[PDB]
Formats: C-alpha cells, structure tokens, sequence
RNA sequence: CCGA
C-alpha cells in the first residue's frame, strides 16, 4: 500500500462527499418576511483550472487554488420566478500528487491530529480514602458535554459544561418523559429513587422552570426553546457519525446512524450505566486508549473550517435579505464570498496543524506526512501536558512508532504512525495480522487490520516467533500480549500473529539494519539524523539495507514512475518520451536544480535509455537522495576504529582529503534573494544602474536595467540589483557643510538601497526572474516591481561540518588529511576515516561494528546486501554468524586471504601512514554509510562588533540575520559575580549595551588609543523608572551629602 | 459615527470610510460586468478619481498590528524584537 | 442476537398467539437461561427477593 | 550479560526482564520493554531541568 | 494493589475475623483485625438479571439442559393480542380509519 | 519545529 495513504483518501473524501454535506446543511435559507428562499446546488459545484501550475506558483509566491462555483437558484413566493446563476463561493487551494499544499509559494502539510473521540465515557474518582464514585462523560463532535455525577450519598447529579450540579430527574423530566418509562426502563430503581426524595420529583412545567434558574423572570417556554437549542437542534449540535457508533457500541443500541442528535433514550441508558457501575457490572473506560482516540485529517479541518465561514455568510445574507424591501434580487448578489475565503485562508495560513513542511531529503518529506500530533485546536495545551500523556500505551503497540519521538519540550506528544498501521473510516488505526489455526501460521489471504479489537479478546503474538516453513509454531511457549499484558501460552491458543517484525516502528527506523542490538535512543538519534541528511551530488545506495528503501522512494514523489508498458523512444537531460503500447505520446519532465524549502537540491536524472521496453511501475527517473530506483542518503566509506594523535578525542572525526577531492559529500544548495522597489511618499524607488559612491568596476555584472545576468559569479559584498530611494530632510551639520564647501561635493537627493550578497554565501547566479505589474503580474500593494534572484554554490566538506551514521553516532569533523599521512592496510589501500572507539560501549550502539563488518564483507564479494531486523529468529547468534561466515567467505578469495583473520575476527592489522610501522594491536576496519548533516558551519559562524538596536530598551538586537549581539543572560552574571570581575561585568552592562554616550565615548576612546571613561546610568533602568512611576508609584533615587536629602534626575 | 470616529488607532475621516464602501461596489459592479481580468485603470474610470489616489486610499484602509504579536506558532518570538530603533 | 457467555443463553418464546383470548392480569410469555453443565445446585442467600 | 528491568516515566518498576544483553540482540517484546525506559529518559530530561 | 485472583466460586473465610468502620461521610468498610486466609469454593456462576427468579432451590441437582430461571412478564388490562408484519408486542389496538 |  501506499504511505501517504491518509492525506491522499482524506482529500479525495472531501472532494467527493465531505463538502456536499456542508452545502446540504447549508441550504435552504429563508428571510423573516417568509418571501424569499435561496437554496444552494452542492452536487454540482464546479472546479476551475488553476492559473498557474506548481513551479511557477513556487516562483511567483502564489497558493495552487482552483476557483470554486456553486449554482443556486432563487425561488419566488410572490410569482413563479426561477432564477439559476453560477455563482464563485471562494478559493480552495488544491493538493498536490505528492500530499502536499502549495501556501504563498511554499511547500505545506496538514499533519494529523489526534483527539479524544465522541461518546460516552466513565471514571471513577474518590476521596481520600471514601467512597467509590462514578462519573459519566457524554461528548459530542461539537455541541455542549453532558456530564453525570455520584456523590457518597448516592445522588444522581447531571452538569452542562460550566453550570453547577442539578439533578438527573429535573434533567428528565424537563425533556418531556413520563415518569413511568423512566424506572420502567432502569434496571435497578431503588438506586434512582433514593434520589427521588432528597431531590423531590418535579412536574414537565415545574422542571423547565428551575433549569432556566440555574442555566442563566424564570420562565418555561424560553426554557424549552433553550433545551431545543442546546442538545436537540441540527447546526448547534452534532453528534457526529462517530459518536453515534460508539454511544450505540458502549450502551447495546441499535439506533439507527443517520440520528445525529441526542435522545432521551441515550441519556435513560447513560443513567442506567451510571447506576450499575454502582453495582459492580459494566466497565470502566481509558481515556488514553487507542480504541477512545481517534484521528482527524485534512477533510475533518477544512470541514469544519468552511461550517464556521458558512455559517457567517449566511448570517450575511439573512441579514441582506431581511433589510431589503424591494424584491427581484439576482442570486450573485445575496452571496457575499470574503468570510468563506477568509476562513479558509486562515485555516491554511495561520494554523497549529498547518506546518512549514520539512523538505530536506525524501525520508523527512515521506515522515512530515505521517506524523501524529496531539496539540491544536480542540486537541491539548502543552502546559497541560502531564506525564500520562506523553507515556506509551499498550494500545500503541503496532500503530504509533515507540522511539520516534521530539527530544524538544514536546517529547510524547507528536507522534509517527508506524509502517504497516492504517486508519478506517472512523477515525481509527488498525494494524494486520495473520490467523492462527491449530497452532499453524495461516497466510493464505489477505490480513484481518484489527483496530483494537485485540485487547479484551485475543491473545496476539508478535512476528519474530520461531516456525518451520509451511508448518505450525515450533516451541511449547509463545509469547502474547492478552489484557494489556503480556503472558506466554501454548500454540494452539494463538488467535492472530503479525504480519512483519519491523510493526512495530516506523519508516525512518525501519531504516535502520541490525536495530536489535543498539539502544532505543540511539535509534532515536539515528531515525532523526536519518531525516537531516543532505541530498549529495552523486547519491550512492548502502552496501547493507534493510529492505524499504525502494517502496520510500516510490512513495515519497521524487521517483518519475512509468504508468504504461511502452518503448521509450527519446532521452535527454530534461525529457523522456514514450509511445505506450499493450495521444501516442507521454511526455515525462524532468525537473534540473529546483530550490527546496531548507535551501537545498531537488534535481531529477534519466535512468532508461532510448529504445528499451518499459513495465508500468519501472523508475524512469531518480531524485536528487535517491539512486537507481532507491534511497540513497549517504556514501560508504572505509572506516577504522582507533584513536588518532587527539583529533577524534570526544567524538570528532578524523577524515582524508580523498573525500574532498573525489568529490564524496560535495552537495548543492540553492539561495533565494527577493527585493522590492516599492512606493514611498517622498517618491517612488527605482532600479536603476547609476548608484551613488559606487565604483566603476563594481557593474560589470549589472545589466542595462541594474540587475545582474545569469552565470555571474558573486561575492559577499557584491551588488545583486541596485535601487536608491528619494531621501529628502538634507540636515547637515557644519562638518558636511565646510567639506562640501570646500570640494565642491554637490548632495545628491538619492541615497543607497541596493541588494547586497550577505557575508559569506558565494555562488553562481541562475535565476534573475523579475515580476512588473505591466507585464501582466500584479504584485503585493505598493510595490512597483519585485526581482528574484537565485544563487547557487556547491559545498565541498570542511572542518566543523556535521556527520553521522544510522545508529546515533554523530560528530565533528575536525582535521582532513592527506592520504599519504592516513592509515593504511595491508594492501596499501589508506583509510577514509578514523572514528573513535570509545564512542561505541559507553553510547551503546552496537550494530554500527555488525553494519561495518556486513558492508566490508559485501565490498570484497560486491553483492550489496538487504537484512531485515530482528534476524534472531532464525537462530541464536544469527548476525554474528551471518557476519562472519560472509566475512570467511569473502577471505575464501583467490587473492584476497588478509581480509579475515581466524584468531582475531573482526580485526586485521593496520600500518602507520607516517612511520610505516604496524600498529601494535589489530583494529577493526570496516565500510560504514556515514552522512552529511544540514548544520554546516557556514550557517553557524557569526560575529558582530556594533549593528543595529532595539526600539525601548536600546540594547542591541538578537539574530545573525540582523547582526545581533550575543546574549548575556543571569547565569552568565552569576559566573562573573562568582569571580572578582566587577569591571568586566560592568563595561558588559554599559559600554556595551543601553549607554548611548558610553558607547560612543567607548569607541572613540578605543579608535584614538586612550582610556574609555566611566559609563553612566543604563537606559533600560530609566525605562523601568518611568514605567514604575506610570504605575502610580512615587519611585525616585535621592542623594545625602553634607545633612542634606536632595532628589535626583537621572534623566538628566 | 462611534465606529467611524473610535476603533482605530490611526483614526479615518468619516468621508474616506464612505469612499471606501463606494470602491467596494464599484469594484464588485464592475467585475460583475467583466468577468476576468480585473483592471484597476476602470476601477478608476469609474470612481473619476486618480490611480495613485486609489492607492492612497487603499494604503490607508490597512490595519495595524501590534508590537507584541508572536511571529511564529509558539511564544518564542515578538514582532517588537525585529524593529531597529531609527 | 448477542448474548452474554456467563450468564447464559436464552429462549425466544410466545406462550400465547396472535388472536388469543388472554385474561388480564396473567403472564404473557417467559424464558429460560441455558445450563450449560450439570450439577448441584449450591449458592441462594438468604433475604433476597 | 542481561539488561534486568527498566523503569516507568514516573518511576513505577516493570514486571519482565529482559534475559538478552545487545551483543546476542533483543527481541520485539524486549525492544518494547526497552522502549518505556527510553520514553522515561527523554520525558525526565526534557521535564525536570 | 487490589489482589486479583482469577476464579469464579463461593467464598469461604478461614481465620478471618472482620472490622466494620464509620467514617465522616458514611463508609461501610471491612477491616482484617489479623490477617488470615481467603478460600474460594470453585464452581461456574450465572449472572441473572434483576428482573428474573430462578425456580430450582437451594439443593437440587440439574439435569442436562434443564430450566435454571424464569421470570413473570406481566402487564395488565390487555385481552386479544393481534400483529401484522412484526415481532413488535403490543396491544388490542382498537384503531379506526372511516 | 529543529540543534546544544
Ligand atoms: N534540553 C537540553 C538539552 C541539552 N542541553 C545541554 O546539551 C548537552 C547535550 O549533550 P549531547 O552532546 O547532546 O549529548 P551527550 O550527553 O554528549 O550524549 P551523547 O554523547 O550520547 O550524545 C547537555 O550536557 C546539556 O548541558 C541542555 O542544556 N538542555
């Protein structure tokens, strides 16, 4: 099946029927008068094509909507007057056939949350030690909770949401039910009716009158039009199909499922549940289970989402037609659009669910899809977030991933749905599994997707249980989960087996090979460093695998897959043409050097070559982290662990330059430059070549309308597009003024505005895109023209980049050296890196030495190996034996005898590079898959010595993209108060922070070498005086000197 | 005239407000009439007022946002932290 | 349709028919619960209606 | 050697051990037993500093 | 912790001496003076309805699928039942259509 | 959302 199954059937649910029941809960409206009906035709609302396509709304930073039209029609009640008009309801943006949004000309997601569902639920709270006491909860899909209570006594006390505690025969007897069916239909009454007298009995206009007392001149009909309202009106209360099925599950109703509303019936059995948990029968519920959780996506939000602006608009449009007198109105004139497209624009833009998508490689793309989040609206506040919320359920085995998780402050509440797991069409998650007869494996059909159904009634085996092929269950004990607990039984009381070992994780942890003998956290770090690798100029696949590389490069979007069987009859580098055979002609593109939105490659290559047949499924083309047809993250590099003199010391890494000039980790990244000429009152900004104190040489890459060409190669501090702005005060002081009295020296009225390379960040220009509003753009208001520039730059690997494996081993490269002055083996062949090996049995990742050794082996044969987790199932010391027998089979070569050594097996014998000696003891040299990382140093080096400052407080600003300061924060006070120090501490405070005449007497003493003065009163504490005195608080500092008080301005 | 004179920072002469409604029926006529392509030369022929006076009006329709507005989806950030003092 | 496994199966019976002359004040009809096993009986406390 | 028992995020103790130490591998049932001792040590770090 | 043994049948108490409470809100609660032992005499148990009575008494043996309980289903003033298309028990239902 |  596919993996982004979810986003892609939750939008093709609202497309084809989650719509059309807003628009038939829409329709029909009516005025006060009783004269006018609009009623909308929602099954035949229309699509219109969109105006630009993917690319080029990426480019122009516009959404990928289609337009919207609804037909309606106005019927007359004065005359027979039809009147039917297409008319445009708003803009909806449409997904894309990778799951994704196009927002404002970036790449979004709609991640998936997960909620409490709708029903009926119990607890049982208590006292100190007291009495055991029940509790109800009735929640709906939207609409007000009916709670119930029990105290010691015994009474039966009903709440709406906020209101204090009423009764539950007041609650009754104010729908309108006899008093003989509601004890008639209770099982035990002499429970209820002890309540009975202590609470009295109420008649059907006596209990109206006293809810309308404690829900808000008491009367009963605004009472019964309030309970009409509230729990029995369609459009302010929905129960949901959800909550229908689960209240007719918990209370053994067969009440029919199109009733969306609450009854007297369901309330009578709430009660009588309530008043037999007294009585020890029925069951209470968990409220962290997966069978009371639920999962809403795309359609659900955007379902609810258009209710709100409908229901606005609607608003509108009664009040439109209820203010118009006169009659024979056009249908396009009642329907005002800008509340439905504001509600939608918001949902899209300013959103906890709508993120900005994480596009780095293929696997972060294929894991923002799936991700499982239990914040945003109506979910969790992470305030509110305890330690129950963030444990793992038994009920998540099989269905949310236990190790891929935040290591942040939202760690257990952001989920990844797991590999095999799938979500029904209520809302739930189910997982398969294989039956189980007379103690046999069944595997003759397709699976059974139990959604938590396996709790209570079956006793469920994992997948990595011993069995003979085509035969029953070897062993006397099989391992079971049964009543949230796990317990070993017999064979033949197996119900159902899973289908796979890696259920229970999911993709990027599926990622991982021999995942069994490393750490949980270390799987962890591994999954999320998995998700931060760079795509690299030439991808290569790992020598040992684990098998779902190819369905996640199929699945992730960035794999041109054939649909027809075919010849392909033309290949270049931007097209593949194929005349299919079992409109002649499918046309492929190729996508060349795209910008993601982590600044990174997404470049596409032909694979086929002309004139071959094609199956439909073949890869025709790979993406920028993916090689022939699979995902290819990394490289394989021939590693030794040992110590070199320090540079590996506390996890660094010690690298050749082999892997600078073979162009190994060497990867691309695209930047993005925008510039507006806008419009200023003292006249409009203009691009434009002449630029004041600008030199002559500095425009040789300026085109005649001062933007630079493609294929200009820039520099920090080279100009992209040049553009001045009217300035127009001309306050000089004397200085200025005797300068240009002196020479000559005419003021121009124009100023410097032009767009600057940043410092660092060379490259290649390769898109100068420019948009003008008489072109045929329109732009953002009040800006004249908007230029585009992307910048290219290949990024070699450097000291203080970032670099990591699968199994959480990350590190810092720290020295590169020659392959001459790098270890080599014993055929002479030099080490790629040197890693630390005690980095290995403190973190407790073990597999990275099986992985190593698997990939040497399959280096020598040249097989490329694919090993599942958890092999143990095989046997007892599976990969230790699969290792080393490939390891002996791979020294069985005719020339290659010195690659096992039987006395130390995974060790052979390492030279020096510098000295030519052997190493004394034998070290373990392997083919590891090491990775790039996003956290390159480029991005992290910053340093300012004076920039801008903040509005208030004066102090300098934060961020390298404002060239702020470092932050000086409390405990840093505390370490130079823990010292001597004062004066340190006190030029950090004044001279170099909220002392303007400081600062400035500060550096002027540093410029002409003589000695800074002492600073004054900070501007900040100036600030907090005159906000203490705005309080109302008579504050002031006052100084003694020779018997005298005398108050004193710091203000000065 | 309450909500013409309060409710705004940057308070709006009661004339601009009824210019304002009177662009929004014009626009709304006009792209009734012409169906696409949207075109802010008629907008103006129409009202019989200047293209950049239409500007300015609708450069002054615009709301103000606060200083102390999170920028992103936590409350990490504020605008007020990225405003150079002048 | 769904029955409770402890506690025991039960008889779907009318001891009376469409068009019968019942008195009123009698029984209509009742059921049995399903024994699954055999044995003495051993339990019934005392005071309980 | 053998990893014994793990620990809840609230300090609560496990009732399986874990018989299996990392060179021999450990199972789906141990990995998932590991599994709660490692949600205890994200949760605790990220929650009482 | 609650001791949960998981076996159905009639409790037997050996050794066990109880100790009733009163407390502020009115709790019925049984206390061990010495802790002693609970035994448990197995057998099969039949959870009936509260608006049932069973017929066989205190000591009688039980044949193979014999009657265990049988309950009164009695409503008043009703004389000739008569139904159409339904299981649906009801009344005399005098109706007229003129 | 991520990194330490
Ligand atoms: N929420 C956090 C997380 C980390 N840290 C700091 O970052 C360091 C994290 O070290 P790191 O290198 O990430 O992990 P190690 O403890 O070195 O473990 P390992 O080597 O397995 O990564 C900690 O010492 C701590 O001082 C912190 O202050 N607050």
């Amino acid at each position: 099946p596919d993996l982004i199954e979810i986003q892609h059937a939750s939008f093709h649910w609202f497309l084809e029927e989650g719509l059309i029941e807003e628009l038939n809960s829409f329709s029909p409206i009516s005025d006060y008068t009783g004269k006018l009906e609009l009623h909308f035709l929602g099954k035949d609302y229309k699509l219109k094509q969109p105006k630009y396509d993917v690319d080029e709304s990426k480019r122009r930073d516009a959404s990928y909507s289609v337009q919207m039209y609804v037909p309606t029609r106005l019927i007359n009640k004065e005359t027979g007057e039809i009147k039917e008009q297409e008319v445009f309801i708003g803009d909806l943006p449409l997904m894309t056939e990778r799951g994704t949004f196009i927002i404002n000309g970036a790449e979004r997601v709609i991640v998936n949350q997960i909620v409490r569902s709708p029903g009926v639920y119990y607890k049982k709270e208590l006292d100190k030690n007291g009495r055991r006491t029940y509790s109800a909860s009735l929640i709906p899909n939207r609409g007000a909770w009916l709670k119930f209570e029990t105290d010691k006594n015994g009474l039966v006390y009903v709440r709406i949401d906020k209101t204090r505690k009423l009764s539950a025969q007041v609650l009754l007897k104010a729908i309108g039910l006899s008093d003989n069916e509601i004890l008639d239909s209770l099982s035990h009454p002499e429970f209820y009716q002890k309540t009975l007298d202590k609470e009295g009995n109420p008649t059907e206009e006596e209990a109206l009158v006293e809810l309308y007392k404690k829900l808000r001149p008491p009367t009963v009909s605004g009472g019964q039009q309030l309970l009409e309202s509230r729990f029995f009106d369609p459009k302010r209360y929905d129960l949901g199909r959800v909550g229908r099925y689960k209240l007719n599950k918990k209370l053994r109703l067969n009440e029919a499922d199109t009733t969306r509303v609450l009854t007297p019936q369901d309330i009578l059995a709430a009660i009588n549940y309530l008043i037999n948990l007294e009585f020890d029968v029925g069951t209470t519920d968990d409220i962290d289970h997966l069978g009371n959780r639920r999962v809403r996506s795309v359609g659900e939000l955007l379902q609810n989402q258009i209710r709100v602006g409908l229901n606005r608009l609607e608003r509108i449009i009664r009040e439109r037609m209820t203010v118009s007198e006169s009659d024979a109105l056009t249908p396009a004139s009642l329907v005002n659009p800008k509340p439905l497209v504001a509600a939608i624009k918001e949902f899209f833009g300013s959103s906890q669910l709508s993120q900005f998508m994480d596009q780095t490689n293929p696997l972060a793309e294929l894991t923002h899809k799936r991700r499982i989040s239990a914040l945003g609206p109506g979910g969790l506040t992470r305030e509110r977030a305890g330690f129950a919320v963030r444990d793992i359920h038994p009920s998540h085995h099989g269905r949310i991933c236990p190790v891929e998780t935040p290591e942040g402050p939202n760690a257990g509440l952001i989920g990844s749905l797991a590999t095999c797991a799938r979500v029904n069409d209520y809302g739930f998650i189910e997982t398969p599994y294989f039956r189980v007869e007379s103690g046999r494996v069944r595997k003759d059909l397709d699976p059974v997707y139990l959604t938590a159904d396996e709790e209570d009634d079956m006793r469920v085996a994992p997948g990595d249980i011993p069995t003979d092929e085509e035969g029953n269950i070897i062993g006397e004990s099989v391992p079971i989960r049964y009543r949230q607990e796990f317990s070993t039984t017999s064979p033949e009381q197996v119900d159902y087996v899973a289908v796979s070992p890696v259920q229970i994780i999911s993709v990027a942890t599926s990622m991982i090979p021999f995942l069994e003998h490393d750490d949980a956290n270390r799987a962890l770090m591994g999954s999320n460093m998995q998700r931060q690798a760079v795509p690299l100029l030439r991808p290569e696949r790992p020598l040992v695998g684990t098998g779902l590389e190819a369905q996640a490069a199929r699945d992730s979007g960035m794999v041109i897959v054939s649909r027809t069987h075919g010849i392909v009859t033309y290949v270049d580098a931007t097209e593949i043409r194929v005349q299919p055979h079992s409109g002649e002609e499918i046309v492929y593109p190729i996508q060349k050097y795209q910008r993601s939105n982590q600044d990174t490659c997404l470049n596409q290559r032909p694979l086929v070559y002309a004139g071959e047949d094609v199956v439909p499924g073949q890869v025709l083309a790979d993406g920028s982290a993916t090689e022939g047809g699979e995902l290819a993250l990394g490289q394989n590099i021939l590693v030794a662990y040992m110590p070199w003199e320090g540079y590996n010391y506390e996890d660094a890494i010690l690298i050749s330059e082999r892997l600078v000039y073979d162009d190994v980790y060497t990867s691309i990244h695209i930047e993005k430059f925008e510039i507006e000429a806008r419009q200023t009152k003292l006249g409009p900004e203009e691009i434009t070549r002449e630029i004041p104190n600008v030199g002559e040489d500095a425009l040789r890459n300026l085109d005649e309308h001062g933007i630079i060409r493609i294929g200009a190669w820039v520099e920090s501090g080279d100009i992209l597009v040049g553009k001045v702005t009217p300035k127009g005060e001309a306050d000089q002081p004397p200085e200025e003024k005797l300068l240009r009295a002196i020479f000559g020296e005419k003021a121009r009225d124009v100023r410097d505005n032009s767009l600057r390379v940043p410092n660092g960040e060379k490259g290649r220009v390769v898109d100068v895109r420019v948009f003008t509003r008489e072109k045929g753009d329109e732009l953002p208001p009040g800006a004249n023209m908007v230029v585009r520039i992307y910048v290219a730059q290949k990024r070699k690997i450097q000291v203080g980049d970032k670099m990591a494996g699968r199994h959480g081993n990350k590190g810092i490269i720290s020295r590169i050296l020659p392959i001459e002055d790098m270890p080599y083996l014993p055929d002479g062949r030099p080490i790629d890196i040197a890693l630390n090996p005690l980095g290995v049995p403190s973190r407790m990742n073990v597999g990275q030495v099986f992985e190593c050794l698997l990939g040497w082996a399959g280096e020598n044969l040249g097989v490329r190996f694919k090993i599942t987790p958890f092999d143990e199932m095989y046997g007892e010391e599976a990969s230790r034996d699969t290792v080393h027998g490939l390891l002996e089979e791979a020294s069985q070569r005719p020339n290659k005898d010195w690659v096992f050594n039987e006395n130390h097996p995974g060790k052979i014998q390492v030279f020096d590079g510098r000295t030519g000696e052997p190493f004394d003891r034998p070290i373990t040299v392997g083919q590891a898959y090491m990775l790039k990382l996003v956290h390159l140093v480029d991005d992290k080096i910053h340093a300012r010595s004076t920039g801008p400052y903040s509005l208030v407080t004066q102090q300098p600003l934060g961020g390298k993209a404002q060239q702020g300061g470092q932050r000086f924060g409390e405990m840093e006070v505390w370490a130079l108060e823990a010292y001597g120090a004062a004066y340190i501490l006190q030029e950090l405070l004044t001279v170099k922070s909220d002392d303007m005449q400081g600062r400035n007497e500060a550096l002027n003493a540093i410029v002409k070498g003589k000695s800074i003065p002492r600073p004054g009163t900070p501007e900040s504490f100036k600030v907090l005086m005159r906000e203490l005195q705005s309080l109302g608080l008579d504050i002031a500092a006052h100084k003694v000197q020779l018997s005298e008080d005398g108050e004193s301005a710091d203000a000065e | 005239r309450a909500i013409a004179d309060q409710s705004r920072t940057i308070r709006l002469p009661v004339h601009l407000y009824e210019t304002i409604s009177r662009i929004k029926k014009t626009t709304k006529l006009l792209s009734q009439e012409m169906r696409r392509k949207p075109t802010e030369e008629e907008i103006a022929e129409k009202m019989e007022m200047t293209i950049e006076k239409l500007r300015f009006i609708a450069k002054s329709a615009q709301l103000p946002i606060s200083l102390e507005t999170p920028i992103g989806k936590e409350e990490d950030s504020r605008l007020g932290d990225f405003i150079e003092a002048d | 349709q769904e029955s409770d496994p402890l506690g025991g199966a039960s008889k779907t019976r009318l001891l009376v028919q469409d068009g019968d002359q019942i008195p009123p004040g009698a029984v209509v009809a009742r059921t049995e619960i399903q024994c699954k096993e055999a044995g003495t009986v051993r339990g019934i406390k005392e005071g309980q209606e | 050697g053998m990893r014994g028992l793990m620990a809840d995020p609230q300090g609560e103790i496990i009732d399986l051990p874990i018989k299996t130490n990392f060179r021999e591998g450990l199972t789906v049932t141990e990995y998932v037993i590991s599994s709660y001792g490692a949600r205890k040590g994200l949760v605790d770090t990220a929650l009482r500093t | 912790k609650d001791v949960a043994g998981d076996l159905a049948g009639e409790v037997l108490f050996d050794r066990l001496v109880p100790e009733e409470k009163t407390d502020r809100q009115g709790n019925t609660t049984r206390i061990a003076q010495r802790g002693g032992l609970v035994w448990i005499l197995s057998g099969e148990v039949y959870n009936l309805p509260p608006g049932a009575e069973p017929v066989v008494k205190n000591d009688e043996q039980v044949e193979v699928g014999s009657i265990m309980a049988e309950t009164k289903l009695v409503t008043n003033d009703g004389g000739v039942v008569r139904l159409v298309s339904n299981r649906e028990i009801e009344i005399i239902t005098a109706s007229v259509l003129l």
